[PDB]
C-alpha cells in the first residue's frame, strides 16, 4: 500500500 | 527539495540488480539510515508525512531509493487530534520512494514512560484583582527592621 503517488 | 544527490561510502550489500547503502548527501546534509525524513503530501495543505529511513539503494531500474517507515499523528487514529503537534506514533506504513521526494532531514526521539514527578505548586505570575490583570511578580524589598514579619501584600496595600 502506498501513502505517495504523486510524480515528479 | 533534494536535487543533488550523492552515496556517501561504498555499497554495503549488492543484490546484482540493488545496490545498498548506509549513508547519502542531499544538498549539503548527510543522512544515514535510521535518521529521520520529512515528505510533503500529494495535498501540500496536509501536515507532513515523517518517516525513519530504513534502507539506501541504487536500482538498475528505478535510480535513487530509500524505504520510508512512516509515523503517523494523532489525527491518523481513533483519538483524532492531539496535545502535541510534535506527538507521533509508530504504525506499520512503508513504501520504497525516491530520495528526490525527501522534503528534509528531522529528528525524532523515543520518550520512555515517566514516572509522576514532584506535585508541587508553582506560580509565575501576580494577579491585579483591582484591574483584573497578570503581570510579573512585584519586586516589593523588605527592610531589616521588618524582615522578621514582612507581608509584601500589607506593604503595597498600604
Ligand atoms: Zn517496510
Amino acid at each position: 500500500h502506498r501513502k505517495v503517488l504523486r510524480d515528479n | 527539495s533534494k536535487n543533488r544527490i550523492s552515496w556517501v561510502g561504498d555499497a554495503v550489500k549488492t543484490d546484482g540488480k540493488k545496490s545498498y547503502y548506509k549513508k547519502v548527501c542531499i544538498d549539503s546534509e548527510t543522512l544515514e539510515v535510521g535518521d529521520c525524513v520529512s515528505v510533503i503530501p500529494d495535498d501540500s495543505s496536509k501536515p507532513l508525512y515523517l518517516a525513519r529511513v530504513t534502507a539506501l539503494w541504487e536500482d538498475s531500474s528505478n535510480g535513487q531509493m530509500f524505504h520510508a517507515h512512516w509515523f503517523c499523528a494523532g489525527t491518523d487514529t481513533v483519538l483524532g487530534a492531539t496535545s502535541d503537534p510534535l506527538e507521533l506514533f509508530l504504525v506499520d506504513e512503508c513504501e520504497d520512494m525516491q530520495l528526490s521526494y525527501i522534503h528534509s532531514k528531522v529528528q525524532v526521539i523515543y520518550k520512555a514512560p515517566s514516572g509522576a514527578g514532584s506535585a508541587t505548586y508553582f506560580y509565575q505570575l501576580w494577579y491585579d484583582q483591582d484591574y483584573a490583570r497578570f503581570e510579573s511578580p512585584p519586586k516589593t524589598q523588605p527592610t531589616e527592621d521588618n524582615k522578621y514579619k514582612f507581608c509584601a501584600s500589607c506593604a503595597r496595600l498600604a
